[PDB]
């Protein structure tokens, strides 16, 4: 079951800039001291990424059903573990298979079925009077499902249900892809001491799991958890708190990248070919060091704009006149041809 | 379709050249002679000051006709032309080289013999 | 020493190209001959094998014609070194601006 | 006049003016100084 | 592949002869540049040349290699 | 299959080179990294007095 | 068929352009040696200038 929210004052979404983020391993092989270029879906450097807010201090709660393009980039600077999980689907009305990825406090499961989703699935966390701990009870994410095919249970990740208003201490990135009906998840936990304007550091995302589902994904929604302490009356109409949280959502596009590998077989730097002529020169030479001289990268060609057809003045005409302006007409049994 | 200065005999609609390419066609409705020329093509050449010296490059065009300097060897953009002449190290062509000279930016000049 | 580094890099780049050229299809459906043999019968895949045998062929001769021309300036240089050895080293050469 | 499918003529680095200035310099050297200029400084 | 190569073994012989030809041209190329003297001479033990220092071009017996320090330098410069 | 001295990250199966050649493989049972090397090839040369 | 014919065409042009470079390099070297002898000094080689 689910309940509806009430109209309140929210904050419009803002736009930020990425800084060398969205790089993962494109293959499951080992390369040592190899400058290899591959064609795969990555996040472009210094690309313009959608930013959402989740901090209470007001009452910001914006989780729209964003469209799912070819590959997405999800980065969160989670500190108090407010984010819970993700869902996917096409129409979310129990007519097509839909994903349900929820990181619960006990175990992580991957169930992909026809769950009947409401307009805003969420998890409710209550503060007990006798017990000084945060516990989740409102499991309002769907109503029911009829049948499905795939199910999976991940490792029992330990979770903290306590929310604070302090500065962020950890950064988590997630990449979701769908090629050949194969679901790809890339993630890596990177600690950092920052709140905004993500650093220019480099961190390749290792693969996590390769779950086969083979359905269509075009929409997704983000699950958030709120708190109900003694200050709020406890009704989800106008009084609630959600702590401090923030998440970033990005979209991936196919680009050509040159990846640097070390003696450990780990990615260190990445160079594009369609961003900077200096970067194009670096990746065409298959080297990170460029000396002085003449270098040829690509070619330039002008495309035609219009298509004119100045046909001749000798255009003739058909004899539709004398066949219509005929003095004599034949009988029906002897009609002319 | 440029305006030509050569007259065609009053029985021809096509026209070729020495290299056997249709580059002159008569428009039928008004009787004017128009030439056919390919729009533009070429390559994107770049000049580099080197490693541990600079970070900016300049785009050089082979024969495409157009900060921006109109050189004899095409179009060069991102390099400022200067009238004085020094010894050059990076050959470009047609009596003009390029070098990194004083901040400091990439410049183009006629080389000194 | 630019000359020795240039010829060695040219040798490696041309030889690495021949390795990368073996990974090409030459307009066929696959590059390696074993995959064609395992998936398709030899009577039907004979045209595929021949085009692969064709495509690798010109890769050999273009490497050979490139290797034959590279032997030319190396011999031309070696003859120049032999004359300079005979003139500038084994005596005094009267030729001005030669040594 | 080669403006067709995929052929361009690249202008040389040294055109007729500077190569003629080279020959004039070598002719000026070989009349005023003999052979000292090609083996070192110019000697009058 | 070898059965179809029976029709192209003639050209492979031409390439093999060409590869052998450039190989026998190469080990011959070293003969006319370095093997000019059939007698191997030696330097005197006492290096008294009037003031001319020859230790840089002469091989040094301190190292097992017969190359000069300039020779070992240029060996290390090129890859 | 020789005994290599290079360790592989715990998400990979194969290993290639500048020529993208699978000269390195990972055993799927007890996690040992084994190299791949061509067996033997050459030519018979004859010395004639 | 069109591509195979055209790649056959461009390869002969490359080979004949390459051999012309070899001849002209041989001639350009001969000019540098002659002029370093005959112009840049006096050459004692009989029947050379
Ligand atoms: C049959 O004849 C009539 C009479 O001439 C044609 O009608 C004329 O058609 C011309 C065509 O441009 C017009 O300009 C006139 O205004 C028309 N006149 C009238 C009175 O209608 C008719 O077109 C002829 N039929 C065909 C098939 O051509
Ligand atoms: C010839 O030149 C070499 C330079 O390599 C001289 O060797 C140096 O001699 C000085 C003086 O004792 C030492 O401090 C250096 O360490 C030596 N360098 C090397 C590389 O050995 C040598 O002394 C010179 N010989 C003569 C006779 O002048
Ligand atoms: C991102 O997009 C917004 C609006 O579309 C724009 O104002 C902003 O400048 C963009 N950011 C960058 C880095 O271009
Ligand atoms: C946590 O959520 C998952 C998602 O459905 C559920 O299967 C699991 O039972 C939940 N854990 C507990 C202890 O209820
Ligand atoms: C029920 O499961 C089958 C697979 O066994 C699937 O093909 C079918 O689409 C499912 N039913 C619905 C309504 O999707
Ligand atoms: C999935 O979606 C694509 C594009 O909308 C469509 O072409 C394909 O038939 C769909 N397949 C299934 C099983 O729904
Ligand atoms: C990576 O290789 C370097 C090279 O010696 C080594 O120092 C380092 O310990 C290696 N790292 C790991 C995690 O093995
Ligand atoms: C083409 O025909 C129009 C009438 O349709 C006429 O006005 C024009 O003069 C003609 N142009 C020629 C004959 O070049
Ligand atoms: C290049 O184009 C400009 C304007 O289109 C023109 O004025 C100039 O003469 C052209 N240059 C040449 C060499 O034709
Ligand atoms: C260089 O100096 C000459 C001197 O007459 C002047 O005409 C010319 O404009 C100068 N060029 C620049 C780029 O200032
Ligand atoms: C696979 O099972 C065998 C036999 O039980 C065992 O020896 C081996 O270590 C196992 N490999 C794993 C768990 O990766």
């Amino acid at each position: 079951q689910c309940v509806n929210l009430t109209t309140r004052t929210q904050l419009p979404p803002a736009y930020t800039n990425s800084f060398t983020r969205g790089v993962y391993y494109p293959d499951k092989v080992f390369r040592s001291s190899v400058l290899h270029s591959t064609q795969d879906l990555f996040l472009p450097f210094f690309s313009n990424v959608t930013w959402f807010h989740a901090i209470h201090v007001t009452k910001r709660f914006d989780n729209p059903v964003l469209p799912f393009n070819d590959g997405v980039y999800f980065a969160s600077t989670e500190k108090s573990n407010i984010i819970r999980g993700w869902i996917f689907g096409t129409t979310l009305d129990s007519k097509t298979q839909s994903l349900l990825i929820v990181n619960n406090a006990t175990n992580v499961v991957i169930k992909v079925c026809e769950f009947q989703f409401c307009n805003d699935p969420f998890l409710g966390v209550y503060y007990h009077k006798n017990n000084k701990s945060w516990m989740e009870s409102e499991f309002r994410v769907y109503s029911s499902a009829n049948n499905c095919t795939f199910e999976y249970v991940s490792q029992p990740f330990l979770m903290d249900l306590e929310g604070k208003q302090g500065n962020f201490k950890n950064l988590r990135e997630f990449v979701f892809k769908n090629i050949d009906g194969y679901f790809k998840i890339y993630s890596k936990h990177t600690p950092i001491n920052l709140v905004r304007d993500l650093p220019q550091g480099f961190s390749a995302l290792e693969p996590l799991v390769d779950l086969p589902i083979g359905i269509n994904i075009t929409r997704f929604q983000t699950l958030l958890a709120l708190h109900r302490s003694y200050l709020t009356p406890g009704d989800s109409s106008s009084g609630w708190t959600a702590g401090a949280a923030a998440y970033y959502v990005g979209y991936l596009q196919p680009r050509t990248f040159l990846l640097k590998y070390n003696e450990n077989g780990t990615i260190t730097d990445a160079v594009d070919c369609a961003l900077d002529p200096l970067s194009e020169t670096k990746c065409t030479l298959k080297s990170f060091t460029v000396e002085k001289g003449i270098y040829q990268t690509s070619n330039f060609r002008v495309q035609p704009t219009e298509s004119i057809v100045r046909f001749p003045n000798i255009t003739n005409l058909c004899p539709f006149g004398e066949v219509f302006n005929a003095t004599r007409f034949a009988s029906v049994y002897a009609w002319n041809r | 379709l440029t305006e030509s200065n050569k007259k065609f005999l009053p029985f021809q609609q096509f026209g070729r050249d020495i290299a056997d390419t249709t580059d002159a066609v008569r428009d039928p409705q008004t009787l004017e002679i128009l030439d056919i020329t390919p729009c533009s093509f070429g390559g994107v050449s770049v000049i580099t000051p080197g490693t541990n010296t600079s970070n900016q490059v300049a785009v050089l065009y082979q024969d495409v006709n157009c900060n921006v300097f109109q050189t004899r060897a095409g179009c060069l953009i991102g390099a400022e032309h200067v009238n004085n002449s020094y010894e050059c190290d990076i050959p470009i062509g047609a009596g003009i080289c390029a070098s990194y000279q004083t901040s400091q930016s990439i410049i183009a000049y006629t080389m000194s013999l | 020493l630019g000359k020795l580094q240039d010829v060695v890099n040219q040798n490696a780049q041309a030889l690495n190209t021949l390795v990368k050229q073996l990974s090409s299809n030459f307009g066929a459906i696959s590059s390696v001959l074993n995959d064609i043999l395992s998936r398709l019968d030899p009577p039907e895949a004979e045209v595929q094998i021949d085009r692969l045998i064709t495509g690798r062929l010109q890769s050999l001769q273009t490497y050979v014609t490139q290797q034959l021309i590279r032997a030319a300036e190396i011999r031309a240089s070696a003859n120049l070194a032999a004359t300079k050895m005979s003139e500038c080293v084994l005596g005094q050469s009267k030729r001005v601006d030669f040594c | 006049a080669q403006k067709f499918n995929g052929l361009t003529v690249l202008p040389p680095l040294l055109t007729d003016e500077m190569i003629a200035q080279y020959t004039s310099a070598l002719l000026a050297g070989t009349i005023t100084s003999g052979w000292t200029f090609g083996a070192g400084p110019a000697l009058q | 592949c070898s059965n179809l190569l029976l029709q192209y073994g003639s050209f492979c012989t031409q390439l093999n002869r060409a590869l052998t030809g450039i190989a026998v041209e190469q080990d011959k190329n070293t003969q006319e540049v370095f093997a000019q003297v059939k007698q191997i001479y030696k330097t005197p033990p006492i290096k008294d040349f009037g003031g001319f220092n020859f230790s840089q071009i002469l091989p040094d017996p301190s190292k097992p290699s017969k190359r000069s320090p300039i020779e070992d330098l240029l060996f290390n410069k090129v890859t």
